[PDB]
């Protein structure tokens, strides 16, 4: 079972990599896509959002190379028929919230486990499962905490099936940029031992993406554990006031005791839409971001990571200001790295 | 499968495109439809075959039904005539 | 023979009546009587989906493979339709079926490729492809508008009795 | 058979050498088609002069430009063919000025003799890449704004080099060498028999 | 830059195509640079690489308001390049279609300007009328528009047996529709202001700039190819080219709309005198055999194969001919190698030349007088773009 | 085989020509009327 | 029950702001040879509920632009025009005002603010000049509005419009200054930017151009509610309608009539004719209109005293 | 009945109502099938008896009819439109030149269909679509509207 590879290299040519991509509307997911689309390749995308959400990744998939099936995590039939003609599974089911009926150890274990076996039983070549960076079963944040429980169970219901593991990503879209950045609301910016000790990696979207692509199309990994980490680590004070400093906002860092804020975090968790702040979250944030022990993940598989100032400005524009936009990165300052 | 056979194998990919879908196939093949046809006999050693209706049939030809051993096939109808 | 569309004393009764045009609008008082006039008219539309809007019997439509009353398809694969057409649309493969005859392996009318120009009609020797009577074809995906033999000979037993009746028509005028 | 009338023939042919005794310099090969149509052909240095003489002159006013445009043949050592087209308003009759321009030999503009062609001119340079001297502002009147390559030059892809698609990752259009999903099927068209000229 | 602001292409107004940018000292308009190209498309490079009779449906596509009356101007020309001539009912065909045509683009035209002007009942009241017409053109071909009815060598297919009646009735009231729209356009007192005195044109700058159409005859040039060189049979009809004075969008307008009462005229004849006869020229060389021939006899079978596969293998040569589209002289510059295929064909869009007056009209001249400008045009972006 | 043709001896007439009607009252008319008007509301 | 009477004469004016869209959608449509809405609901009247909640369903979009003087704008256009119809005295008004035409100038004239706080949010070029150009007319014909209706007051006694129905008991003041009515008519066509005078967002797309959703339906229910507005200021101002004090709802019937008829005027005038030149628009009020009413404002200063009519105060 | 999910439903329906009854369209006019679609506005087929509006901005948009050939050029502008438009938005393709390339496919200017710019809902075919095949087309965009179901995925999630 294999697809030979024929064309140049781009749209409408192909790859030979049929692949079931379980959350693919999600932030990390746009970008797999991507360049799933990009390099040629099959790629069925389950969705249980409403078919209007699921229109941006029409247009980057070529004619016929993306397909579309309807699933529910707890009907087990419907993960069946996805696997059924995939011969790579790549699962990125994850929620930071603990929605009313999903449970976080029901998104992070329950469902891939469900997910793995699944595939076995099709017979895919390979699982690449996702699961966060430095997460222990005796960790802090739940999530974390979880998701370490189940790297482990996934690799009974799948042997040998690849684990990247990447840190809080750096991205368009994404929280880490994006939710400091709309602190603006917030006249004070919190930042638990006012944003010191726990120096944090971030890592492009992108470079995650191509990273885990490369994974398809590449018989070294295996059991591989990778760790996508990042050009630069930082301590979390001049990534706060960075971000306000490219979107041109004051900055206040105020000292807060975790032990209140953790009650913050439950505060917004205790909102019915998509709390904007995570019990867990806050526990994640400042939680330590650990130092490259793993298998390496970029440059490893493939790709140089690129540096967060690097891009940052397109990810912070639209937190700016009416003027500044037409400020630029060179002209501002970029902050220092503290490797610690 | 269909008239020409076009299937798709279980190692094939390819075929997800139907999964929750269906395939276009036809009932009535036409394979089977001519040789369901009566073989039109006549008495002229040849025959034409207008495909029937002139104007609205196919370009005429005169086919030689001449030897019984065979039954003029009119190569647009596929209509075997009897001698 | 040439006009001129616009090419031109001064009496009280003249300009008072040119004053008054100015001052009462009695010009623009017309114009909303031609307007008043036809709110009294019938509306001239159709309930679409109750009443259709009429097209004769040479309307091209949606694309047919009609088969003969026997049940042999009729396209005999001359591949001139292929030839003919303007936009590159249809796309045709053949091989001796077993049978001996000579029949089309793949017949694809790309619809987004095609422009409707009814050349295809027009070229067919034994009218195998004919501009069908069918315009209300709209489809939620891209792929479902390219069209293989299947859909299109679908396409023909489905409209079969009216494309006979259209062609039945029209045939003395080709 | 066409309604052929020996009358125009005749007359337009009288002009013709009219035209080339006026202006023996930059004129050569003057000749009346087959199809009631004169067609002087001028060295291209003749530009300014031959169409300044026929929209200036009692005996041959030819007020308005039709059209500029250039076949290019590519045999020819001189490329282009530019083909100016006038028509008399006073005279009802139209004639053919044509010269020969080779890619980097440019021909002077006539904008000065009739503004019409500012345009033309301007589609001339973009499709075949002529260059015309002394025009107001020569700019990509039909191409898109960062086209690479004259277009209608018998040398270039029908399909090109570069296609758009929108891409997510950069969220924003962007080129890519073409990859067309049914390459255009060049049909070969042209009989091994010719037709005995009449 | 006086503000320099770039019409919209999206715009209502405009033909959806036009990037006007504009240098604006407040609402004065300085300098109007026109954008063309957004509906390029490479019509004439395509025509190089497709055969006589499947370029033909290009031609209906480069201005399709005026559907037909293009075809017309690439029929012309081949039948020239072959020295061939239509049928006497073929040519009487292409002159009743060719006008009906003429209406539905002034039809275009008028109700379109004021559309943009800010009059939106008048396109509500004769696009009935089109429809109408539409009818016609579909009951005759196949197609509401983009017919491909008239080819090189005459019509496609006789009209339907009963067309001509229906082609009278609606001719029989459409005056009175064309009047309505006058008791609200031609005389109101507000139609006049915003048109009058805005882009009026010389008459030896119009000649210049190579206006040559009604933007010619409103200046008062007098020239109708149809009445300086005759068509087709458009020299056997009797009409009345409507000239104008004092040129400006209001004079231009009432000469469309006069031109709109002369085709009617025109119509009327070509209904009382059409002859009975063939559609097609009977040479098989050109014209392809009718079916019934094509599925008897040998010689049309390999006739109607070639014809269709290779093509008319047209005699080489190049001619340029020139026809009263209802823009203007729109005309194909065909070159033609002995081969089946063209080698060139340019086609003259009137609206290339009109566009490119728009600079030298539009000068002082505000916002919303640039708006009425782009009208009096009849700018379509595909003639011009091609 | 019949082939559409005009009727014999030709269809009827058409109108070519614009048939708007100069109907209105008489300017002097109009003024009166409303001057009068006035006159009796200032009373 | 003061509450109640506030619930009536705004809800009722709301709803019924409502069913104008949908008049205006029909009567437009069949001058133009069209049904109009007819199909969602019976007879279109569930058409102007139906876009009402897909306008504030669809993001307000904020653009990369103030964050008030963008939501200012429209909640200022809906309260003045609302607020309006708080004096006009149908019957017997609900607030009555001793100087209430003032009022009802004073209110309008702030509206003009709206258009220009919109324009300066939006931060795009298109509505900054539509913005200036839409203050421009709107002002001036303010001038000539403000003035028509001091030739009225003059020969009613009184800014209260109250006392109109006293001062119209026997014959509508349209036959005396029926000059100005024309003239006031053409004004109250201008200040709701109706057609002959809708220059500002016109097909060119003014201060909506960059409003969608929830502040475009806003400013949006706030004009047609004008338009209803002015037309009931003209009937009550110039065509009185026959008031009995022993039963008022007659004046309110009549008032109903009138009114509907000068608002399906405006809708008649919109498709009739084609929309004015900016500078048309005021060399029409400058030099056509202010003079003519300069000059018969002095003609209602001077018919009171020569005539001995000097209206009696209160 | 006050088991949410029904509740729920009923809501959802209620939107999708609104939004399906008025749709307001805007006609970028490339090309003709512009004039196809005027056609629609027009008496015979009146667009706005089902509600849709003649004509609408992007801003108030709920629809944006592509019409006519999508040329390199002007693909730039399309998106930015489509991208100036509200949340809640579609996309009907209108004719063979934007479905995908039509006569003009291979042609170097022509984007070979606004699917590779835009995200389509509905393409309706035709080189001219017929005015009642463009009905047919915005009718299609009503029914798929109506199945949308926005808040009992809210509510399942
Ligand atoms: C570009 O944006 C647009 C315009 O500007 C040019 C329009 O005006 C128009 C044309 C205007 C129309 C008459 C149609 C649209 C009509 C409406 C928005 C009516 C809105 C209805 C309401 C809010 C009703 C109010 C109801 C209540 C609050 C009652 C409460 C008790 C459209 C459609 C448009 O798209
Ligand atoms: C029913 C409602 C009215 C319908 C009007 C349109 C239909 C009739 C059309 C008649 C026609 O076409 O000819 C018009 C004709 C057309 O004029 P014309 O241009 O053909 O020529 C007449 C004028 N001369 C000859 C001098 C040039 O105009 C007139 O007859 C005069 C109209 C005067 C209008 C004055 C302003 C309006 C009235 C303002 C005062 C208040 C009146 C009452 C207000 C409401 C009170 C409750
Ligand atoms: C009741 C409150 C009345 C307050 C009147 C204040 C008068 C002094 C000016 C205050 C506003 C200027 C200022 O200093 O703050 C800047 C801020 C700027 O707000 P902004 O966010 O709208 O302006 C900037 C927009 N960005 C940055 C996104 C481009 O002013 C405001 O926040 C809004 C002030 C509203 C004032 C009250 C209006 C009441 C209704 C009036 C009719
Ligand atoms: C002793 C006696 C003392 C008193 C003496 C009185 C003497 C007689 C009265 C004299 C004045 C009568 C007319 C007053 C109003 C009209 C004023 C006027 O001149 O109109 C301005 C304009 C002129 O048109 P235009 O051609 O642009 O200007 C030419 C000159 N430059 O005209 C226009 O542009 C109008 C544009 C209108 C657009 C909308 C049209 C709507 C038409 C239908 C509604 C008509 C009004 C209905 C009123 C209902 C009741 C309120
Ligand atoms: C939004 C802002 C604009 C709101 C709409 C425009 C409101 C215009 C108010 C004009 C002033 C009120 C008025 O003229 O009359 C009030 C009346 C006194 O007049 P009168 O009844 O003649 O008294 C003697 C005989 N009874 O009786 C009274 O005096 C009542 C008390 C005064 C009420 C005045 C209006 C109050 C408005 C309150 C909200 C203001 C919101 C302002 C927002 C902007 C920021 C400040
Ligand atoms: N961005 C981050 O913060 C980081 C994330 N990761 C890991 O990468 C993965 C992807 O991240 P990201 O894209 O940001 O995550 P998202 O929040 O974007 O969600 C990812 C996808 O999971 C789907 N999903 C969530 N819950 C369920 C459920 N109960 N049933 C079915 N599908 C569900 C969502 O689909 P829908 O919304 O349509 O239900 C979504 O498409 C995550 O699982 C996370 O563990 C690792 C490092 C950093
Ligand atoms: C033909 O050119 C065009 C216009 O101007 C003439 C339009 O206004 C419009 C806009 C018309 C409608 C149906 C809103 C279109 C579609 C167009 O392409
Ligand atoms: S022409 Fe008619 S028969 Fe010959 S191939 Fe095309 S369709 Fe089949
Ligand atoms: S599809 Fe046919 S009609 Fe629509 S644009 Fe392309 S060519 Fe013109
Ligand atoms: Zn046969």
């Amino acid at each position: 079972h294999a697809v030979i590879p024929h064309g140049k290299g781009g749209r409408s040519s192909v790859s030979g990599v049929v692949a079931t991509v379980f959350g693919a509307t999600g932030f990390l997911g746009r970008y797999v896509v991507n360049h799933l689309g990009r390099m040629g390749s099959q790629v069925i995308i389950p969705y249980r959002c409403d078919v209007y959400d699921i229109m941006h990744l029409r247009l980057m998939g070529d004619l016929g190379q993306l397909t579309f099936l309807e699933w529910d995590a707890r009907d087990k039939d419907s993960i069946r028929k996805a696997v059924q003609h995939s011969n790579v599974v790549i699962n990125l089911i994850g929620r930071e919230w603990e929605t009313r009926n999903f449970d976080f150890e029901d998104v992070f274990v329950n469902i891939p486990r469900a997910i793995a076996q699944a595939s076995k039983e099709a017979g895919v070549e390979r699982f690449i499962h996702v699961s966060h960076l430095n997460a222990s079963m005796k960790s802090s944040s739940k999530s974390l905490r979880s998701k370490a429980v189940g790297e482990k169970e996934v690799r009974s219901v799948f042997p040998e099936a690849i684990i990247i593991r990447p840190s809080d990503i750096f991205g368009r879209e994404d929280r880490f940029l994006n939710h400091f950045a709309n602190y603006r609301w917030f006249l004070a910016v919190p930042l638990v031992s006012l944003g010191f000790k726990t120096v944090k990696q971030p890592v492009y979207v992108a470079d995650v993406s191509k990273g885990i692509v490369n994974a398809t199309k590449d018989p070294d990994a295996v059991g591989k554990t990778f760790a996508f980490t990042g050009p630069n680590r930082y301590l979390l004070f001049h990534l706060v006031k960075y971000i306000f400093g490219m979107t041109h906002r004051t900055f206040i860092p105020y000292p807060l005791p975790l032990f209140v804020y953790s009650w913050i975090g439950k505060l917004f968790g205790l909102s019915p839409f998509e709390p904007w702040t995570t019990k867990d979250k806050v526990e994640r944030i400042h939680i330590s971001d650990v130092m490259p022990t793993d298998l390496p993940g970029l440059e490893d598989l493939g790709v140089q990571p690129t540096p967060l100032e690097l891009k940052s400005i397109e990810v912070l524009r639209r937190h700016r200001t009416y003027r500044w936009l037409s400020s630029e990165i060179e002209e501002t300052k970029p902050a220092k790295t503290v490797n610690y | 499968i269909t008239h020409t056979g076009q299937v798709y194998d279980e190692k094939d990919y390819r075929r997800v495109r139907f999964v929750d879908r269906q395939k276009e196939v036809n009932e009535n093949f036409a394979i089977d439809l001519i040789a369901q046809q009566p073989v039109n006999e006549v008495e002229h050693r040849i025959i034409a075959c207008d495909g029937g209706g002139g104007a609205l049939g196919h370009p005429k030809v005169y086919i030689n039904l001449d030897k019984e051993t065979k039954t003029g096939t009119c190569g647009y109808c596929g209509l075997q005539f009897k001698q | 023979t040439y006009k001129y569309v616009n090419k031109k004393e001064v009496d009280m009764k003249s300009a008072t009546d040119n004053a008054a045009r100015i001052l009462m609008w009695t010009e623009l008082i017309r114009g909303l009587g031609m307007t008043l006039s036809y709110l009294f008219r019938e509306p001239a539309t159709i309930n679409y989906p109750f009443e259709k809007g009429p097209l004769s019997p040479r309307f091209r439509g949606e694309h047919a493979l009609r088969r003969y009353p026997s049940g042999e398809e009729r396209c005999i694969a001359c591949k001139l339709c292929e030839a003919i057409c303007p936009a590159q649309a249809i796309t045709i493969e053949a091989e001796p079926r077993a049978d001996g005859s000579r029949r089309t392996t793949r017949y694809d009318i790309d619809m987004t490729k095609c422009i409707y120009c009814g050349f295809c009609q027009e070229a067919c020797p034994v009218d195998a492809i004919v501009e069908g009577p069918n315009f209300e074809f709209s489809t939620e995906t891209h792929e479902e508008l390219l069209y293989n033999k299947e859909k299109l000979l679908n396409n023909g037993d489905k409209w079969e009795a009216e494309i006979a009746a259209n062609i039945q028509a029209d045939y003395l005028y080709r | 058979v066409r309604p052929r009338s020996d009358v125009t023939h005749k007359q337009l042919s009288a002009f013709g050498e009219y035209v080339a005794e006026i202006l023996p310099k930059y004129v050569q090969q003057v000749q009346v088609s087959c199809l009631d149509e004169l067609e002087i052909c001028i060295h291209p240095d003749g530009v300014i002069p031959t169409l300044t003489f026929l929209r200036d002159h009692t005996n041959a006013q030819f007020k308005s430009l039709a059209d500029l445009t250039a076949v290019d043949v590519p045999t020819r050592q001189n490329r282009f063919e530019i083909v100016y087209n006038l028509l008399s308003l006073r005279f009802n009759s139209r004639i053919r000025v044509k010269t020969y321009a080779d890619e980097l030999t440019p021909i002077d503009s006539i904008v000065s003799v009739h503004i019409a062609a500012n345009w033309y001119e301007r589609e001339v340079w973009d499709m075949f890449g002529v260059f015309f001297f002394n025009h107001p502002d020569l700019r990509r009147i039909l191409t898109d704004y960062g086209f690479e390559g004259h277009p209608f030059r018998k040398d270039f892809p029908l399909t090109g080099y570069v296609e758009l698609r929108y891409d997510d990752e950069v969220k924003r259009v962007v080129a890519e060498p073409v990859e067309l999903a049914q390459e255009f099927r060049k049909f070969d068209l042209n009989s091994p028999w010719e037709a005995f000229p009449a | 830059t006086n503000m320099t602001l770039n019409f919209g292409p999206q715009h209502p107004a405009a033909h959806g195509v036009l990037r006007l940018v504009l240098e604006l000292s407040g609402e004065m308009v300085r300098k109007c640079d026109p954008h063309i190209g957004l509906l390029h498309r490479g019509t004439e490079k395509l025509i190089e690489y497709k055969t006589y009779l499947q370029a033909l449906p290009y031609f209906d596509r480069l201005d399709y308001v005026s559907m037909m009356c293009n075809e017309q101007a690439y029929s012309i020309a081949v039948e020239k390049l072959l020295n061939i001539q239509p049928p006497p009912r073929a040519q009487w065909i292409r002159v009743l279609f060719g006008e009906i045509t003429r209406i539905l683009n002034h039809i275009m035209a008028v109700t379109t300007h004021a559309l943009d002007i800010g009059a939106m009942t008048p396109f509500f009241w004769m696009f009935e009328e089109r429809e109408k017409m539409f009818e016609f053109y579909e009951r005759v071909s196949g197609a509401r528009m983009h017919a491909a009815y008239i080819r090189p060598g005459g019509v496609h297919q006789d009209l339907p047996l009963g067309l001509l009646d229906d082609i009278y009735e609606f001719s029989k009231n459409f005056s009175l529709r064309i009047d309505e729209v006058e008791e609200m356009l031609t005389n109101n007192r507000i139609w006049r202001n915003r048109t009058v005195d805005i882009g009026v044109v010389t008459a030896e700058d119009a000649l210049n700039y190579g206006f040559s159409g009604v933007m010619l005859r409103g200046s008062g040039i007098q020239w109708d190819l149809r009445k300086t060189q005759p068509y087709d049979v458009y020299d056997q009809v009797e009409f009345d080219v409507p000239i104008g004075s004092r040129g400006d969008c209001y004079d231009r307008y009432l000469c469309r709309v006069e031109e709109m009462r002369q085709s009617l005229r025109i119509i009327e004849q070509c209904l009382n005198k059409m002859p009975p006869g063939e559609i097609k020229v009977d040479d098989a060389k050109v014209s392809p055999p009718k079916r019934a021939e094509m599925k008897t006899s040998m010689e049309s079978l390999i006739h109607h194969f070639k014809l269709y596969t290779e093509g008319y293998q047209v005699p080489p040569g190049a001619t340029y001919t020139a026809i009263e589209a209802p823009k203007g002289e729109f005309g194909v510059y065909l070159v033609s190698d002995g081969s089946s295929r063209p080698y060139r064909c340019k086609i003259k869009a009137p609206g290339f030349a009109h566009l490119a007056g728009l600079d030298k009209m539009s000068k002082g001249h505000m916002l919303a007088d640039v708006v009425a400008i782009i009208g009096t045009q009849d700018i379509v972006f595909g003639e011009i773009d091609r | 085989v019949k082939q559409d043709m005009p009727p014999p001896g030709g269809y009827g007439p058409i109108d070519y020509k614009r048939n708007l009607p100069r109907r209105g009252l008489s300017g002097y008319s109009m003024f009166a009327v409303g001057i009068g008007a006035l006159i009796f509301g200032y009373w | 029950m003061f509450f109640i009477n506030i619930l009536t004469l705004l809800v009722p004016i709301l709803i019924a702001m409502a069913f104008l869209t949908l008049v205006e959608r029909k009567i437009l449509g069949y001058m133009q040879l069209r049904k109009g809405p007819n199909i969602v609901g019976p007879y279109g009247i569930l058409q102007p509920f139906a876009d009402a909640m897909k306008l504030f369903m669809k993001e307000p979009m904020r653009p990369l632009t103030s964050m008030s003087l963008f939501i200012i704008a429209p909640t200022l256009s809906l309260t003045l025009a609302l607020s309006l119809w708080v004096p006009l005295p149908m019957p017997h008004p609900l607030i009555n005002l001793n100087l209430g035409i003032l009022f009802i100038l004073a209110t309008s004239s702030l509206s003009v603010y709206s258009i220009l706080w919109s324009g300066w949010a939006s931060n795009s070029k298109y509505s900054l000049f539509g913005a200036l150009r839409a203050v421009a007319q709107t002002i001036s014909y303010e001038v000539t509005m403000a003035i028509i209706l001091l030739s009225v007051l003059l020969m009613n006694g009184s800014y209260s419009l109250q006392t109109l129905i006293t001062t119209q008991e026997h014959m509508w003041l349209l036959l005396p200054a029926w000059p100005m009515a024309m003239m006031w008519f053409i004004s109250t066509l201008a200040e709701t930017n109706r057609a002959p005078f809708d220059l500002t967002e016109g097909e060119s797309e003014g201060f909506n151009v960059e409003y969608a959703a929830g502040p475009f339906a806003l400013f949006f229910m706030a004009e047609y509610t004008n338009i209803i507005l002015m037309n009931a200021l003209t009937t009550i101002i110039f065509l009185g309608p026959l008031y009995y004090i022993n039963l008022p709802e007659l004046y309110s019937t009549n008032f109903m009539m009138e009114a509907l008829l000068l608002s399906s005027t405006f809708l008649w005038i919109r498709a009739s004719y084609p929309r004015f030149r900016y500078d048309q628009l005021m060399h029409l009020l400058w030099k056509n209109f202010l003079p003519l009413t300069l000059a018969l404002c002095m003609w209602h200063i001077s018919l009171p005293i020569f005539t001995a009519g000097v209206p009696p105060y209160m | 009945r006050s088991r949410a999910e029904y509740v729920v439903t009923k809501l959802d329906d209620l939107i999708n109502w609104a939004r399906r009854s008025s749709l307001w369209p805007m006609t970028f006019g490339l090309a003709c099938c512009a004039v196809e679609m005027m056609h629609m506005a027009a008496p015979r087929y009146d667009m706005d008896r089902f509600g849709v509006v003649f004509r609408a901005s992007p801003r108030q948009a709920d629809v944006m009819i592509v019409a006519g050939t999508l040329t390199n050029k002007m693909a730039p502008a399309l998106r930015k439109v489509y991208d100036q438009m509200p949340e809640p938005r579609y996309v009907v393709s209108m004719g063979s030149c934007a479905n995908g390339g039509g006569y003009y496919h291979y042609s170097y200017s022509v984007v070979r269909g606004c699917d590779r710019i835009v995200p389509v809902d509905i393409y309706v075919p035709g080189c001219p679509p017929t005015a009642e095949a463009l009905l047919y087309g915005i009718l299609q965009l009503q029914r798929k509207i109506k199945r949308e179901q926005k808040l009992k995925i809210w509510y399942r999630r």
